């Protein structure tokens, strides 16, 4: 080469992510009581989630 | 736990149906017939209170 210049290039790298929170009761058995009494059998999925 | 506000009132609306026969309009007629000319009227497919 006998003549040169400077070029620029951009790049993006993801670091974070939106934090999503889900409520088990308000999603499955929001307000009703019979739904809660029936869901009390599955007493491990919500805590694991 | 996520609390939910309880509903205060209840609003019920139902589409109408077969029209009223207006028994009171016929009972309040001004042409009162005689016991010899007793008037008979038939009513069906109505909704009376
Ligand atoms: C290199 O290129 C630039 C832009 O075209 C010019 O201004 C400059 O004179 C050149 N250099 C030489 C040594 O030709």
């Amino acid at each position: 080469p006998t003549n040169f210049t400077i070029v620029g290039q951009e790049e993006f790298i993801q670091t974070n992510s939106p934090k999503v929170t889900i409520d088990c009761s308000l999603f499955v058995c929001s307000n009703y009581a019979a739904c809660h009494d029936l869901l009390s059998e599955y007493g491990t999925f919500c805590d694991n989630i | 736990s996520g609390f939910t506000v309880k509903p205060v009132a209840t609003v019920h609306r139902r589409i109408p149906d077969l029209p009223d026969c207006d028994i009171d309009k016929w009972l309040n007629n001004f042409n009162v017939p005689s016991p010899l000319n007793w008037e008979r009227k038939i009513f069906s497919n109505c909704n009376f209170n």
